[PDB]
């Protein structure tokens, strides 16, 4: 899931 | 001019803008964060092997060693506690001359604990030995002062196979070795016993390899690498020496669990990974830090789980397994597969870290800010 992405995006 | 304090206003915004999104992101990042701010700012991070556990709680009792940076107080080595599930108290602090570069405990005795200073001497301390409450005059009364060195540093390491055996890195391009087992009951000084001097600039770390009792690495401001054996009867050399990367390098860390693995983090932004048997070849470049890496470790508890800090404030946890899969180039945007975490919590240059060894994901790290953040990604992210 995009949970993954927000993980490698903490400043969005 | 004043355009110096310009950017020093827009690099403000900039900080406190990605906190603001920071702090509003963490209830999906993490299943736990914790903010404390020290007395002073701490530029080491260790937890202590030992935890316990009292009846009928909900929580369990943990461990740190830390230290203190201040310019015209008092300094401390620090020892803390931590309550975690299955709030934060100073449990000893020990006058310290100077600021504690690095604090770190003997494996075969945690009640040892040694120091590096801003003086040239490296020092021990039995923390079982000194009171709770420091003394107000302030002295530093260690147990032992090791001799070798002729400047500070910041590379430390106790030998896990051979008890007592703890060698040391410094700015005068020097290995230090001790050997502390049998220590005469008049003697408190101790000369060291080797002396490596393979670099030729700044030796910014040290490491033992934790199955091979006489091998261990170094790295330094020479852009170097170094595999050293202790049973070698020439200490002006290393067994092996490569280029690891395109400026300094400041740390290194053995994987625990493949002996034949470490990885190096460095100026050049970047962190290598390494295979023994061959060296000429690097085995891969960890990138998507934006600035000078000081800290690297692999898990306590997974195999394939790596993490760095440095100065641009982040600290990124990495997992070998995913290199090579392929991604969108919106994913590809954020960082290649190989990086699964990037810590956003700390406003300053992240001094340290230490990976809790009882409780997996747990983090503990400090920045220059006097923050310290004991934290954990939320499960959903290394699992399924």
């Amino acid at each position: 899931s995009e949970t993954k992405r927000a993980a490698r995006r903490p400043y969005k | 001019d004043k355009e110096a304090a310009f950017d020093d206003a827009v690099e403000e915004r900039v900080i406190n803008e990605e906190y603001k999104i920071w702090k509003k992101n963490t209830p999906f990042l993490y299943d736990l964060v914790m903010t404390h701010a020290l007395e002073w700012p701490s530029l080491t991070a260790q937890w202590l092997p030992d935890v316990t556990r009292p009846e009928g709680k909900d929580f369990s009792i943990h461990r740190l060693v830390l230290g203190t940076h201040t310019s015209d107080e008092q300094n401390h080595l620090v020892i803390a506690s931590v309550q975690l599930p299955n709030k934060i108290e100073i449990e000893i602090k020990i006058n310290h001359e100077g600021e504690v570069n690095r604090a770190r405990y003997m494996p075969q005795n945690p009640c040892i604990i040694a120091t590096k200073t801003p003086s040239s001497d490296v020092l021990v301390f039995d923390y079982t030995k000194h009171p709770s409450k420091p003394d107000p005059s302030g002295e530093c009364n260690p147990d032992l002062r090791l001799r070798g060195h002729q400047k500070e540093g910041y590379g430390l390491s106790w030998n896990p196979n051979l008890s007592g055996h703890l060698l040391s890195a410094s700015d005068d391009h020097t290995i230090c070795l001790w050997d502390i087992s049998a220590v005469p009951k008049e003697g408190k000084v101790v000369d060291a016993k080797t002396i490596f001097t393979g670099h030729t600039a700044v030796v910014e770390d040290v490491s033992w390899h934790l199955l091979h009792e006489s091998l261990f690495g170094s790295v330094a401001d020479d852009q170097k690498l170094m595999i050293w054996d202790t049973r070698s009867n020439n200490t002006s050399k290393p067994s092996h020496s490569v280029d690891a990367h395109t400026a300094e390098v400041n740390c290194l860390s053995f994987n625990p669990y493949s002996e034949f693995i470490l990885a190096t983090g460095s100026a050049d932004k970047t962190v290598a990974l390494w295979d023994l048997r061959n060296l000429k070849l690097k085995l891969h470049s960890f990138e998507s830090h934006k600035d000078e890496i000081f800290q690297v470790q692999w898990s306590p508890h997974n195999e394939t789980i790596l993490a760095s800090s440095g100065t641009d404030r982040r600290l990124n946890v990495w997992d070998l397994s995913k290199i090579g899969e392929e991604q969108s180039p919106e994913d590809a945007e954020d960082g290649p597969p190989e990086l699964l975490f990037i810590h956003g919590g700390h406003t300053a240059k992240i001094s340290d870290f230490s990976w809790n060894p009882n409780e997996p994901w747990v983090i503990c790290s400090v920045s220059e800010d006097n923050i310290m953040q004991v934290w954990q990604m939320a499960e959903n992210i290394y699992n399924d």
